[PDB]
């Protein structure tokens, strides 16, 4: 320990400031898209509960921006072009239409990867009968959730896969991803 | 001490048999090597810049010659010039490092401490080492001279009872650690182990090991030696090949390396110096007093070395300036007299250490060599391997 | 000329007895020149007046509306309170209140940063803390000594017994003990009394006053030494005779009997006394609250001795240290006198669970923790030199250079 | 050398503020002209006194004493 | 001859 | 009680008369009131 | 109710941090000048929560778990990700910058140009460097080293697809022309690596702020230092 | 809507940038510099003396040491203008003036 | 006095403006001279100017 | 203490604009 006064038994780790907003509120963790305008949950609450549709907007667009998306860099000089002609420089009717095509995509691409969570889903179901060497077939629910929402590093995967092709062990799962802090350089970027 | 009461002549045969000239008696427990420094005059300890500047110029005059005659006669001389134009680089050099490790201790300029820091950094740096960690190894091993287990900073001997464990773990003689021992402390590699030291320095390039409020003055220890071996050793290459670098800077490297070593391994281990552990016996001033040994050198290479044979004297006052390092001790020889040990810098002496000399075991607390010691463990893993029989 | 394998360890021994002569005196050097500020200090703070506040917030009160903060040194806060929040303060002779205002006084001026009080399952919740001879189970709840009248003669009661006491840990001292007793006779007693903690080689301070009808009938005060010889270290031994130097001058030398008791744990210095005056009395407490002080204040620095593997003289040291402190507490046991003013009122099986587990307990076994918070000198430190954030600067400056144009 | 810190703590401007402004605002002009004031500064009763005193002390300290009491240490 | 003397007496203080 | 009265004197508090014209407490009265609750 | 009480908590305890860390640095700064009370212990600085949020954590946590409970290793196969108090891209640019020297003194000697040897022993100091001072990734230089690492491999990725390097002349015009090879993508994962970890520190360091950025700010004071420095002091704010 | 607003808290600096200071403090009195000085023949009075007195009327402030368009007047007019021939002047008729050949 | 206090900010106002825009005062355009009746208000207007 | 930056050149004319023409 390196406290004089004051030690908890567990260490305390110095926690920075927030550097992104958060997901909104419509979002969810996967691939598919949002909802266009509201959230199917809405329905299923008290009119005098949904006031967080537009607390959640306030609170992303103008009151709760963590000075680092702030920053005044040369890369963001930059950007500010690419995304004021986005803004300003196309009208909105063929912003419209493209918009239209990226949904229909996102679709079919939330398609193939549901389709493939659950093909990883029976292949680690596999690995571990040759892990336990005898009974064991089942898999991990929660490991099946947690690959659809994305929170799993490819190292924390692979060490899974070991795991389960050493010492069957199904139910024991890497602890789980923290979310990546924006980059910052200098007045660079 | 080893060789407990017993008359001179039995010290004395046991003296001209290991190539020691005085062997020493007993000392007293229960005591501390600063305790000597009242015996000391005063005027030991004064600051004078003839000294000062005559031990940083006469390194430096012998490096210069060296080298303007290998560039007089870059290649086109033959193998026994460049080994003798490389020995006295070396030698300077190893002049040169004397009075950077006095810097390091604080004891060379103390007016300016600016001053003597940064010459510090320069001088240490062509050898690649970093003068903030050499600070803290050097107080470390002062602080725990000659004790089993911790002496980590020295030459900690290999003892018999972790050799019989690796080879129990080895499953007999022939393993990767075994045979590397076996040239290691055999051959006359020995005289150049300090390499391994410089090996252990750079602690992992780890910044976990040191206390957080250092950390910037750490930092900047090791950029020191990267910035030449990043600006220097390109440079030497670049502008003489492969041969034009194993001649100006491998061949003094290596001698450098063997002053070191031989140095500190005369300096603590005789065949009558035991190592105690901690809590078993392990005494301060007796192992800093009694557990020395002192290398005499001729004049000349003395004075080209700083006088960095004398050992025992910035051992008991460790403010005593370099050029006072002689002097001093002709003082303590006259009041500790019966109890220290001196030897000459001969061939007997190194031939002792490596043949002789190499494993330590405590039941006896002496040196044995490591071809029969390990034959005799064997001859003992037989015979408990038949009793192993049930 | 040369050295024998003897004198080695004469020399050692001539080292650390200079080493801790010196260290010794050192000790000394504060109280040598003036000892009567040992006494005087409360009157000395009174002299130099209320301190004026200068910390930002003061200084924008005072400044918007009018108010002016000010504030007080320690020992006049301590003054100012006196014996503060006694609950059974209104039937204590004026002599004990002074005593006992000034003793806490100290302790809590001097080892405020980590002066903690006793666990309280040891001693406060047995009701201990303020005992009752009228009405031993706390049936009344500890409003016993307002809700009961007083015994008249030859009813079942006569004499009441009425105790009340306050334990307290420090980081040096296992337990600093006060505690008053009364008894309707008209006994007062007055009893302190501070152990160091097993690993600290100090003496161990001690006072008992005992007056009858408002005369002060017995009164003694010592520094019992805690080694095997009953011998002090220098420093003790010199700031206790400087200070009976300046304040006991004067008076009574042959009245310094020592009882029969005492004659196996007291210093050579021990102060016993049966006041004759006024004078007398004065000068005993001047010199009471003197002694008080210069041992604490001689505490503030002290270091444990540590038992390092191999040392023997350490284990000894160690030793020597618990068979002290155990002397002294079974060699107070049988001071007869507060045991039967006890036990003829409060019972035996009452009375021996009493004393043992409080007044004289030695268990090295145990000993209570404490709480460090010395880290609050840093705040007040900060909110009188405080450090305003780099916009406050430029605005400084600006007031500076154009207000310097005249 | 030099630090730029603010070492004081916002809660107590604020209750200033709320002191002498309920019974301007917080920006960085409050927190300068503290600086300012701070600058330019540092260039028979007994008894009586001593009762007043007392009773002013003891009341605050056991209002805080029951407040802190009851909502940092019933729960 | 002091600056070496109190370097001297330092380190044999912390040693 | 004792204790905390003690700290509050030293640390500063408005005379009664130099006030001509305490809902809460500051900062370091506050870690003063919670480290006298953690030691007694 | 229920949750402006979270909000006020939150609140206090932020604060009181920024106040501990704001007293640390100043204490820090006259100390290392001489101006110190001499009560003053220099071991406070390294205590790093704050005392009060400390024994909050303390007493909470103690009553949770009081009231509670009225290569392979198989013991934990995942070790590696585990806290162990350095930045993970720390082993691959000490490997990143052995290779870097091995190469290029290998390829300077077996030619006989010396830029290969310069170059590959200039980034393996330097990397080695950033590596050693990454071991700790809480502190300032923990930081500062990330961003060393990463600037000298863009600067690898640089020169290999926009210069090459000279002992790879060829007689032909488009035989040699600048490619990405296998130095640079190895110096361009790393990069990556450094972006995808964390690399967010010293986020203070911009270009100044604007007259634009102050427009709508509520503080009177600001505004006007900043367009004083942007050279508009003359201008009125009727604000 | 809501996507725009939220970009336009985010980008105040860089709005401002490229509204006020682009064109009219960066590359207009480069752009002017480089152009005057590339007409312009290589005398005096019209490489340094007479932009001087202009930029004075047109900015309003005299160009001193601490301002850029006192370097871009040194460096391009004088250095590259009056330069290659104030030195062969001063190299014939100043320096047999001292000691030096 | 305290009036004085009050106008020592328009007295700053108008000899140096950048020191009043560090105190929080954008600016000062327009004051009323209020009070008891007849005070003399076009004395202290000479000595403010 | 301001920064190291130009001043606008076309707050009072517009004659400067002759010369982006003409060198052009
Ligand atoms: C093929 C179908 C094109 C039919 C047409 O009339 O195509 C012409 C279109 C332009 O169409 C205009 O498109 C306008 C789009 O307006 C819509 O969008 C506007 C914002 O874009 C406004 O919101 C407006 O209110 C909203 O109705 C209206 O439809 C006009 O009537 C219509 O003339 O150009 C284009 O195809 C787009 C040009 C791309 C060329 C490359
Ligand atoms: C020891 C390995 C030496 C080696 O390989 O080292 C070669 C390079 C690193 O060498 C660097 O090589 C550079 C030149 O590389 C180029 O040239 C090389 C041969 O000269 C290869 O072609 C390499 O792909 C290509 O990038 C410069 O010479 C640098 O000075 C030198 O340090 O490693 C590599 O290819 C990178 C190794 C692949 C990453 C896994
Ligand atoms: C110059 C004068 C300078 C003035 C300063 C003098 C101060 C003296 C202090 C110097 C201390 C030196 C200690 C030397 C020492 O530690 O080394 C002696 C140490 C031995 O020491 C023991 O070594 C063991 C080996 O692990 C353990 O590490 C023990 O902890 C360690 O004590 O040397 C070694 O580490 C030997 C193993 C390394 C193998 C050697 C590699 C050989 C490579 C060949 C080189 C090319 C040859 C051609
Ligand atoms: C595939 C190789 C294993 C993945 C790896 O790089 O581990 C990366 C791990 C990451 O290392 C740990 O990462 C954790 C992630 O939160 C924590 O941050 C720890 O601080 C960090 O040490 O480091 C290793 O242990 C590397 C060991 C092998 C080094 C490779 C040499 C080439
Ligand atoms: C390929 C680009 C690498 C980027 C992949 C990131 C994957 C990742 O996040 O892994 C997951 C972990 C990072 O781990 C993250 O660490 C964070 C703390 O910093 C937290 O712990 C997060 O929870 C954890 O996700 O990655 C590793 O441990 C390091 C992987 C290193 C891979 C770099 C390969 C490039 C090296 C090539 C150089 C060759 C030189 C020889
Ligand atoms: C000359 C250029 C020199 C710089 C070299 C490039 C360095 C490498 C790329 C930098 C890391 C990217 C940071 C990041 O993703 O920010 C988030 C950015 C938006 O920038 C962000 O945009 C935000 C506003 S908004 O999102 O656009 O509304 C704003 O908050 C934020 O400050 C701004 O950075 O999101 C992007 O999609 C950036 C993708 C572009 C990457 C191509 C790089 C070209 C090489
Ligand atoms: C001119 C300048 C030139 C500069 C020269 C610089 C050269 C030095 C670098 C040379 C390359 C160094 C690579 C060392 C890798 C290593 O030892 O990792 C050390 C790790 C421990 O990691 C560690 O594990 C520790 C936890 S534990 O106790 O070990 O479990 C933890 O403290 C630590 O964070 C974690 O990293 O050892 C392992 O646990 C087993 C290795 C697992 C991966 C094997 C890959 C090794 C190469 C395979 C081929
Ligand atoms: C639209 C802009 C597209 C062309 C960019 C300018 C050409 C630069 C190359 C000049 C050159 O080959 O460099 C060489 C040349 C000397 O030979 O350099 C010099 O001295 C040139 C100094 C003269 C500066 C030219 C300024 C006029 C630019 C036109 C602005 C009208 C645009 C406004 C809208
Ligand atoms: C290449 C030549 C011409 C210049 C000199 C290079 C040195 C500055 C390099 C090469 C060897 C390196 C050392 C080789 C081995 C190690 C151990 C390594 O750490 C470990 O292996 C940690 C323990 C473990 O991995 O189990 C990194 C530091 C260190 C001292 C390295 C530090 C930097 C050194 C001295
Ligand atoms: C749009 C792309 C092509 C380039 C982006 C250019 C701007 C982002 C740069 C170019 C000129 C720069 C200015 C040139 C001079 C200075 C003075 C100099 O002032 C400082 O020293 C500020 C640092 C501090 O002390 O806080 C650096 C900032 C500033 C205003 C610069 C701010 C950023 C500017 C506008």
């Amino acid at each position: 320990t390196s406290a004089p006064f004051i030690s908890p038994m567990t260490p305390y780790v110095p926690e920075e400031e927030p550097t992104r907003t958060p997901p909104s509120i419509k979002d969810t963790g996967t691939l598919r898209p949002a909802s266009e305008w509201y959230p199917q949950w809405m329905q299923y609450r008290r009119r005098e509960d949904n006031y967080v549709f537009w607390q959640d907007k306030f609170m992303r667009c103008s009151t709760d921006i963590p000075w680092a998306e702030k920053r005044w860099t040369l890369f963001s000089t930059v950007w500010y072009l690419v995304q004021q002609l986005r803004f300003v420089g196309t009208p909105p009717a063929l912003r419209y239409v493209a918009f239209l095509g990226w949904r229909a995509l996102m679709f079919q691409v939330y398609a193939a990867h549901k389709a493939l969570v659950l093909w990883q889903c029976k292949l680690d179901a596999g690995l571990a009968r040759i892990g336990s060497g005898g009974a064991t077939a089942t898999f991990s629910k929660t490991m099946a959730l947690r690959r659809l929402h994305w929170r799993n590093s490819p190292l924390a995967e692979a060490l899974y896969a070991l795991n389960l092709y050493k010492t069957g062990r199904v139910h024991l799962l890497p602890p789980v991803a923290k979310p990546i802090p924006r980059p910052t350089f200098f007045w660079l970027f | 001490t080893s060789l407990d009461g017993l008359p001179e002549t039995q010290k004395y045969v046991y003296a001209d048999e290991w190539g020691f000239s005085r062997v020493g008696a007993d000392f007293p427990p229960g005591s501390h090597p600063s305790l000597f420094s009242q015996l000391l005059p005063q005027a030991l300890f004064a600051f004078d810049a003839r000294a000062a500047v005559a031990a940083v110029a006469v390194p430096l005059a012998a490096m210069a010659a060296g080298y303007g005659w290998l560039w007089y006669m870059h290649s086109i001389a033959p193998v026994w010039q460049q080994a003798l134009c490389a020995a006295l680089i070396g030698t300077g050099y190893a002049g040169l490092f004397k009075v950077a490790h006095e810097c390091a201790m604080m004891r060379f300029i103390p007016q300016m401490p600016g001053l003597q820091a940064a010459l510090g950094t320069l001088l240490m740096a062509p050898a690649l080492y970093s003068l903030p960690s050499w600070r803290l190894h050097h107080l470390h091993h002062l602080l725990h001279t000659n004790m089993l287990w911790q002496d980590v900073w020295g030459w900690h001997p290999l003892t018999k009872v972790e050799l019989a464990d690796e080879m129990v773990r080895s499953g007999g003689s022939g393993g990767a650690a075994m045979a590397a021992a076996r040239l290691v402390l055999t051959t006359p590699i020995k005289l150049f182990a300090s390499v391994g030291h410089w090996l252990r320095s750079w602690d992992g390039l780890d910044l976990r090991h040191f206390h957080p409020a250092s950390y910037v003055e750490v930092l900047s220890g090791w950029a020191a030696p990267l910035a030449f071996a990043g600006l220097v050793l390109p440079a030497v290459v670049s502008a003489g090949g492969l041969s034009g670098f194993v001649s100006c800077y491998l061949a003094p490297w290596l001698v450098f390396h063997f002053w070191l070593s031989v140095l500190s391994l005369t300096a603590h281990t005789a065949p009558h110096i035991p190592w105690r552990a901690e809590g078993d016996g392990w005494d301060a001033g007796r192992a800093a007093v009694a557990g020395t040994v002192t290398l005499r050198l001729p004049r000349p290479l003395e004075v080209l070395l700083n006088n960095a044979n004398y050992m025992l004297p910035q051992a008991v006052a460790p403010g005593l300036p370099m050029w006072s390092a002689p002097a001093a001790y002709a003082v303590l020889a006259a009041r500790l007299g019966p109890y220290l040990t001196e030897a000459s810098m001969s061939l007997k002496l190194l031939t002792n250490h490596v043949t002789r000399w190499q494993i330590y075991d405590e039941e006896a607390h002496t040196y044995r060599p490591m071809e029969e010691v390990v034959d005799e463990i064997e001859a003992d893993l037989q015979q408990l391997a038949a009793a192993a029989q049930q | 000329s040369p050295l024998s394998p003897e004198d080695i360890m004469r020399l050692v021994q001539q080292h650390e007895d200079v080493a801790a002569a010196a260290e010794s005196e050192q000790l000394v050097a504060q109280f040598r020149d003036d000892p009567q500020g040992l006494y005087e200090y409360v009157n000395r703070a009174y002299a130099e007046g209320p301190r004026r506040v200068t910390t930002p917030i003061s200084l924008l009160q005072e400044e918007i509306t009018g108010a002016v903060t000010e504030s007080y040194p320690a020992a006049v806060a301590n003054d100012i309170i006196g014996m503060g929040s006694w609950r059974l303060k209104d039937d204590v002779d004026p002599v004990i209140e002074f005593l006992v205002a000034r003793l806490e006084g100290c302790w809590r001026e001097i080892l405020d940063t980590d002066l903690c009080l006793y666990p309280r399952e040891k001693w406060k919740e047995q009701g201990w803390d303020l005992v009752d001879s009228m009405d031993p189970h706390q049936e009344l709840e500890g409003f016993s000594y307002a809700d009961i009248p007083d015994p008249a003669k030859g009813e079942a009661g006569y004499p009441r017994l009425q105790l009340e006491n306050r334990v307290y840990c420090s980081k040096v001292f296992r337990k600093l003990h006060v505690e008053v007793g009364l008894r309707q006779d008209g006994l007062q007693v007055l009893h302190v009394v501070v152990y160091p903690r097993y690993s600290y080689d100090m003496p161990i301070f001690g006072m008992d006053i005992v007056m009858v009808d408002g005369r002060v009938t017995l009164a003694v005060v010592d520094c019992c030494p805690v080694r095997a010889d009953l011998k002090l270290q220098p420093h003790y031994m010199e700031t206790m005779a400087l200070l009976q130097r300046t304040f006991l001058e004067g008076t009574d030398p042959a009245l310094r009997r020592i009882p029969e008791w005492g004659s196996k744990i007291f210093s050579p210095l021990a102060l016993c006394i049966t006041p004759s005056g006024p004078e007398e009395l004065a000068a005993f407490a001047k010199y009471a609250v003197a002694l008080h002080r210069a041992y604490l204040t001689m505490s503030l620095n002290a270091v444990p001795v540590v038992a390092g593997p191999g040392d023997r003289r350490e284990a000894a040291r160690l030793q020597e240290i618990q068979d002290g402190q155990k002397r002294f507490c079974d060699n107070q046991l049988v001071n007869k006198k507060t045991r039967r003013v006890l036990e003829v009122a409060m019972g035996v099986e009452w009375t021996e669970a009493y004393m043992s587990q409080l007044m004289f307990d030695f268990d090295p076994k145990y000993e209570p923790p404490y709480f460090d918070a010395s880290f609050e000198k840093l705040y007040t430190y900060f909110d009188e030199n405080p450090s305003f954030g780099e916009m406050a600067d430029e605005a400084m400056e600006l007031e500076r250079g154009a207000e310097a144009e005249r | 050398k030099r630090e730029g810190v603010l070492t004081m703590n916002l809660k107590d401007y604020n209750i200033l503020l709320n002191q002498v402004y309920f019974a301007k605002s917080l920006n960085f002009a409050l927190i300068s002209h503290s600086k300012k004031l701070k600058e330019l500064n540092v260039s028979k009763k007994s008894f009586k006194k001593k009762y007043k005193d007392k009773a002013i002390i003891y009341y605050e300290v056991g209002k805080f004493v029951l407040n802190y009491f009851l909502n940092n240490q019933l729960t | 001859t002091l600056q070496n003397e109190r370097i001297n007496k330092q380190l044999n203080a912390f040693l | 009680l004792d204790f905390v009265t003690n700290k509050f004197i030293t640390l500063g508090y408005i005379a009664p008369e130099n006030a001509n014209l305490q809902s809460e407490l500051l900062s370091t009265k506050e870690i003063i009131l919670t480290n006298s609750f953690k030691r007694f | 109710g229920d949750r402006m009480s979270r909000r006020l908590e939150d609140i206090n305890k932020a604060e009181r941090q920024r106040v501990w860390d704001a007293m640390r640095v100043a204490a820090a700064h006259r100390y290392a000048s001489g101006q110190m009370p001499a009560w003053f212990d220099p071991e406070w600085l390294q205590q790093e929560e704050a005392p009060l949020n400390a024994m909050d954590r303390m007493r909470g946590e103690q009553r949770r778990i009081e009231e509670q409970q009225q290569w392979w290793r198989e013991d934990d196969p995942y070790w590696p990700l585990r806290d162990w108090g350095d930045h993970p891209m720390r082993w691959w640019t000490l490997a990143f910058a052995a290779i870097m020297a091995a190469g290029g003194l290998a390829t300077s000697v077996a030619t006989g140009y010396v830029e290969p040897v310069q170059a590959g022993l200039g980034a393996g100091a330097l990397l080695a460097l950033a590596g050693a001072a990454m071991s700790d990734a809480r502190c300032v230089p923990g930081a500062l080293g990330v961003k060393l690492a990463w600037a000298v491999c863009a600067l690898i990725v640089l020169k290999e697809v926009s210069v090459g390097w000279q002992h790879k002349r060829k007689r032909r015009l488009a035989a040699s022309a600048p490619r990405l090879e296998l130095t640079g993508l190895a110096a361009a994962a790393l990069c990556a690596g450094y972006m995808l970890t964390d690399m967010s520190g010293m986020g203070e360091v911009a270009l100044p702020p604007n007259p634009g950025a102050v427009f709508k700010s509520p503080d009177v004071a600001y505004r006007a230092s900043v367009w004083q420095k942007w050279g508009y002091g003359q201008v009125q704010m009727r604000v | 809507g809501e996507r725009i607003w939220a970009w336009r808290n985010r980008s105040e600096n860089e709005r401002w940038f490229w509204e006020v200071f682009a064109w009219d403090r960066l590359i207009f009195p480069i752009l002017v510099i480089v152009a005057w000085e590339y007409l312009v023949p290589n005398h005096l009075v019209w490489a340094v003396l007479a932009p001087l007195a202009l930029l004075t009327w047109m900015s309003g402030r005299l160009p001193t040491p601490a301002t850029p368009e006192f370097w871009m007047l040194a460096y391009f007019g004088f250095y590259r203008k009056v330069w290659p021939d104030a030195a062969a002047w001063l190299q014939g008729y100043v320096v047999p003036l001292m000691g030096f050949a | 006095d305290e009036v004085k206090k009050e106008i020592n900010e328009i007295i700053e106002y108008l000899r140096n403006p950048a020191l009043l825009r560090s105190r929080g005062v954008a600016r000062i355009g327009g004051v009323l001279l209020a009070g008891a009746p007849g005070t003399g208000k076009t004395l202290l207007a000479k000595a403010i100017a | 203490s301001l920064y190291f930056v130009f001043t606008q050149l076309n707050q009072k004319t517009f004659l400067s604009y002759w010369l982006l023409p003409v060198a052009g």
